[PDB]
């Protein structure tokens, strides 16, 4: 019965496992998971600011004002933009948006537009401004883009247009306009009278002169004609000058860039989730204090760091071997 | 493990010691019980906590993928973009997984070393005054009361007094 | 006299060396090399599928049908494509291939074409279709690209051309055409009659109107004129529409994309090696179970991971001291 | 080495032990013989095998260069492409080389630790019944036959009997 | 009282601290800083070779010969090029430089040009060649770019220009020309007589035909007209051919590329520093034997490796006791 | 530290030993004094020097940023360029910082190990002839002069002679 002192270490009922280089599944007394693996599956407000959910509209359909996209005529400030992979409501009248991807890039740094009328539809005296197409229906009637104007001849005449707009606002202005590419020579004269036409556009930096391209093309949304759209950023105190004797899709409304900051165009099929988050991904929001996550590489907000790992666990305690 | 103590010459851990990571079991005429060594436990807690923080903080400036869009005739740069983003994601996934593996190994060995060092601390204190059983226990030649046991744990055991 | 037991460790005759952070060239009892440093120096079949070795032809020369490239009129299915750095047989008639690199990129995902006729030579009733050049010799006589047709005036007239082709096949179709840029105004009227010409091309997505560029140019392959070539992918059930009143280098043949998968365009001066491999590089094939190799960064097949290292050896055994 | 055993208090290794990485040499009245310790050797074989595989597997998802072509007026993106690909190749070359260097160091120290632990296992078994010479050898005070040698190697040698 | 031997380790007065994973600010007996954190704040010669400091001029102002940039009419060999973030003297006559960034990229591999005449002013017998603009002032009077020539009508006519230059030099030649985009139809006839104009340019590889674009534009540098500039590399033994009937900004001088090597275009507000260095950054030079630095990511010369670290210190000695 | 010697059972270091990293303090009839161990100190200098050289050499082929310029309608590739260059700088900054942290830890434990090994080297020589105090010192039973002290440092201590 002599007295004794022993040296030992803690054990418990933990079944937590960690990996090392030389062994896997080592049971430890304590461990710390450092990987967030769950999300709420929703699109939420970011730090109290609601996203712009484009629903069935594309960026092009919104900005040009496809009639199907009237929900988005005057959107409020946003935190990020959500777009579907293939939005149904794009360019109702078939064609293309020149430098479309660069334009979308600019959007990733914009939080709020203020749309303003720059050239009133009423102001066209010597031209018809009511051009419509069945490619752009609204309430079952042929209509047109809301923000630009289809000008055609009046009294078998299309006099040369000379119109200027001076940006007297303190903000940069996004201006949109287009050109119509007709089907044939007869269509050209039927719409615009003049057989040979152009649009010239000038600012302090822009030097554009466009000529319509007549070509035989496949029907798209019921039309073989095409519209090609252009954009520019008009600086405060600079003016834009349009000249045309036909095929001109005139600006009506332009966009003041009123708020700039962090934004992104997120590709997602999800709808609005009536929720708030600090960290958003295209497949759901993250509410976590973990340093890492494996939800999705594309995030915005105050987020954990993304890794492709299925599991990340640090040993904190010691090798768990209770006696028996 | 590397230092031979944990699951080594000390066969197993103590579920009865809920006090800390490393410590003592004594048995004398007054009774028996466990007591955690506060010094080695705290030092280990600090070391491990600092490690967890260090791992988190170094990863701080990780790559952040950004959505970029390309048209049908920009397929080369689209591919370059994708391989670039995938490339950085793979690099940072590797960095995280490897660091955790390597540090988990070091953490387990750190505990093993601390246990061995605690054992040696007692061994070098007691010297000839106790028998080394080889299983982590010491059998005293003299009587060692609760105050005597406390001095061994304190690191103030008085060798000449009992020799 | 007294009995004794000793504790010890293995030593052997090994001269294998490893490196650590704190010391180099440590002799160990056992080691494991993990780096493949050898290749067979040949271009091989990849898993039983032979590559397309273009020899002295380029992609452009093959696809447009440079007469010097007739070996490649109807190639079989390939595993990868091998092209020389500067292939001598390219655009026989001088000019350029529009978005050529973007086209070559598409090729990296294609394993087989099936060439088909889309506009027969016989359909040209009111134009001459026999146009040739000494820039494009065949058997040393003036010829032309096999897959496109040089249309010129007939009876001092070039009426407006209107042709459509609807892709009624189930595969995507690679369609090629061109424009000829002449030397001067007199050459323009001599070949095409009309002084001011265009080529309009439309599909569901394409809206092109090309206009010839007259300029004074250096002779290349004996000619100062130029041809600029264009391409599109015509989807099943879409149609391509051509209209022109001159300078039109019309499609004759186009390519059905009948097999897509993993492929690449390898730049190499080597030719076919009559061998088979699971892993090919531009300088030779690899046959290895090593996890890493240092042969070449560009590989196709089931390959080890490339590193720039000259040595990678893992210690397995212990320090081996004499 | 870190643990002081290999090329340490045990000066050199044994050519005569072709049987395993660590073990024993005995010389009693019946004669002498080498014997590898199966338990510690196998444990080490497992650890080293797991290590090698982990290294291969962690490097599994690494950058693969893709051939991309660019025209004469695309020199900027051509250079960007080249630097990006070279960039990833340099990162993964570094990773591979460094991981091998670090784990080679750990591997040799692992063997060293295993030898020290083996020696200690035997030291704690024999205790007072044998003299440790300081060269890895123990000189018995009592007679120890071939079956007695085996109980030491087994870990079944009982102290109470010979003291 | 009896004899004793003790084992111990070195301690000293060092206050040097290092960090490890498990603890920070460990005092050690010896440490080695491996990070260079200082620079001299100057722009220096790179190993005896002076940089080209463009002062207030851009690359475009230099090459075209903006009259404000006469300092740089014939610069000697350079080691690197320094340009301000926003140089005041760029395109004095407003417009743009086609593929400007691709040109600047080429410059990053050139160390010296030799400027040569390719079309003498004596060539222009039937056109006026004295065209100037208040957009390009020099000494308070209207002037023009030095290296190109503004041709306008003479005696109410602008006959078709045909000019050729053959590169008889052993070096590649950088050739620059421009087109003038007028304000309106009346300006077009006032300057060039011909209402519809072109510039055609041909080499062995270039095939260009430019047409001016009339548009109503804002005044920039007092002018609403615009000039657009173009460039090409003319190979030895190749020739360039220009043709125009108006709006042509003709070459006078071009640049032989005589020395190629490592160079760069550095953006910096700093002036020349009358010093010499082996390693230069945009904010100052580095003179260090440290393996790493944190001065600036963009460097030229024999330099340490850049990292973003504020501190990098290796422990060499041991934990130092108080 | 991991090995229990430095700031462990050997409580503090010696200001008095300027001659090397590790060594001995003797005190006999002839006097007292510090003596650095040549073998272990040299081994450590070599190990540490090679480590330093290795760290530098592995970072030798690191990413180098190059100035590239883009126009107003090339913002996407400009951004791609920026993130690529920043990406590699962040990777290599991480590599450099982490490697230094990890190797610093190893360096301190390396010295700790060397001190413990040196202590054991003396322990296994002296055996029964010295009393182990538990603080790094060995109290002799027999008298050990300057020449006897040297044989301990050399590793040529003759145990059978001093048995007594
Ligand atoms: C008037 C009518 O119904 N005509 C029948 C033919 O249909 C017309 O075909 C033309 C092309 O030949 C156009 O597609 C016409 O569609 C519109 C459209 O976009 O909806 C009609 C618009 O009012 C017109 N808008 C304007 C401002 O001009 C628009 C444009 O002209 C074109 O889009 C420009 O390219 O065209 C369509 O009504 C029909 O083809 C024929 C049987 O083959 O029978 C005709 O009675
Ligand atoms: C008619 C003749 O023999 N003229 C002699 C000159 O040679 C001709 O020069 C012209 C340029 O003026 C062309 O290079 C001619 O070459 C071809 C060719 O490419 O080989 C001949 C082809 O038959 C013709 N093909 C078609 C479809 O028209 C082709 C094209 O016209 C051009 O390529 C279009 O750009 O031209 C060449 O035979 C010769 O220059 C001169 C001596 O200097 O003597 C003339 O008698
Ligand atoms: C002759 C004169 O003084 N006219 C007064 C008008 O000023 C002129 O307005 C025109 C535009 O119509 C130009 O801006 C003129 O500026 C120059 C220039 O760039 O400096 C003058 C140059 O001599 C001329 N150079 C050449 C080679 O032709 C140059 C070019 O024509 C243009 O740059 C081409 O785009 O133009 C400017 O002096 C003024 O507009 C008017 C008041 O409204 O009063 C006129 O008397
Ligand atoms: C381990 O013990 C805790 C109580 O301390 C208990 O919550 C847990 O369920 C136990 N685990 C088991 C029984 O698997
Ligand atoms: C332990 O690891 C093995 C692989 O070694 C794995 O298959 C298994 O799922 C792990 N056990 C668990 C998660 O319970
Ligand atoms: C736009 O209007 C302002 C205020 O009248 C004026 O100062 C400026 O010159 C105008 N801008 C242009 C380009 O004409
Ligand atoms: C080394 O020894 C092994 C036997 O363990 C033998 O197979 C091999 O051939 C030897 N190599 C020599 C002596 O070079
Ligand atoms: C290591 O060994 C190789 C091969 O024998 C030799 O070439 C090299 O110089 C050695 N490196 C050293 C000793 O650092
Ligand atoms: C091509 O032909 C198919 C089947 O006849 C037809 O349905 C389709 O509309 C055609 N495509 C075009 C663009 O005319
Ligand atoms: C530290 O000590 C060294 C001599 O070992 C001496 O040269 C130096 O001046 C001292 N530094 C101080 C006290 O700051
Ligand atoms: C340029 O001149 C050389 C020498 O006279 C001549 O050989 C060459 O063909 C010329 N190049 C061109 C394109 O005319
Ligand atoms: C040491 O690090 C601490 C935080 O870990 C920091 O506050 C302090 O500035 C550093 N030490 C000194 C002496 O500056």
């Amino acid at each position: 019965d002599p007295d004794q002192i022993c040296i030992g270490y803690h054990a418990n009922n933990s079944t937590e496992q960690v990996d090392t280089i030389m062994e896997k599944n080592v049971t430890v007394t304590h461990a710390q998971d450092i990987l967030e693996k769950t999300h709420n599956g929703k699109l939420c407000d970011l730090d109290g600011v609601k996203p712009l959910i484009l629903r069935d509209c594309s960026v092009a359909g919104w900005l040009l004002g496809n009639p199907m996209c009237d929900e988005f005529l005057n959107v409020p400030e946003w935190s990020y933009i959500v777009e579907k992979i293939n939005p149904a409501n794009d360019l109702c009248y078939p064609g293309n948006f020149n430098d479309y991807e660069e334009l979308k890039h600019l959007l990733s740094r914009i939080n709020h537009f203020e749309k303003i009328q720059i050239i009133p539809k009423s102001s066209w005296s010597d031209h018809e401004a009511s051009g419509v197409s069945s490619a752009c229906p609204y309430q079952g009637r042929s209509s047109f883009f809301r923000n630009v104007v289809w000008l055609t001849k009046k009294d078998n005449a299309y006099p040369t247009i000379k119109r200027s707009y001076n940006n007297t606002n303190q903000e940069d202005l996004l201006v949109l306009w287009g050109i119509h590419h007709p089907n044939d020579a007869a269509e050209q004269t039927r719409l615009y009278q003049n057989p040979t036409t152009y649009i010239s556009v000038g600012t302090s930096t822009l030097n554009q002169r466009l000529v319509p391209k007549i070509a035989t093309r496949s029907k798209v949304n019921g039309q073989s004609g095409r519209m090609e759209f252009f954009w520019t950023i008009l600086k405060p105190n600079d003016a834009i000058n349009f000249e045309s004797n036909g095929n001109f899709i005139a600006p009506e409304n332009a966009y003041k860039i009123v708020k700039k900051g962090d934004s992104t165009i997120m590709k997602s099929e999800l709808e609005y989730g009536n929720c708030n988050t600090k960290c958003q991904t295209p497949i759901g929001a993250i509410n976590s204090s973990m340093p890492f996550h494996n939800i999705h590489p594309l995030t915005i907000g105050e987020c954990p760091k993304y890794v492709k790992s299925s599991r990340l666990v640090l040993a904190t305690g010691l090798r768990n071997s209770p006696q028996r | 493990g590397l230092f031979g103590a944990i699951a080594g010459f000390i066969e197993g851990g103590w579920q009865g010691m809920v006090d800390g990571w490393y410590g003592y079991h004594h048995s004398n005429e007054q009774g028996s019980g466990y007591a955690a060594d506060k010094e080695s436990t705290q030092k280990a807690i600090d070391g491990v906590t600092n490690k967890v923080n260090s791992i988190i903080d170094k990863m701080n400036t990780q790559f952040e993928a950004v959505g970029r869009e390309f048209n049908n005739l920009e397929r080369r740069i689209e591919n370059l973009n994708k391989k670039m983003e995938d490339g950085f994601l793979d690099v940072w996934t590797y960095n995280a997984e490897l660091l955790v593996l390597m540090e988990n190994e070091r953490t387990l060995d750190f505990h093993d070393s601390n246990v061995k060092n605690l054992y040696d601390k007692v061994r070098l204190q007691l010297r000839d005054n106790a028998k080394e059983l080889g299983n982590g226990c010491f059998e005293f030649y003299h009587r060692c009361d609760n105050e005597c046991m406390e001095s061994v744990r304190n690191g103030t055991y008085d060798y000449p007094q009992y020799s």
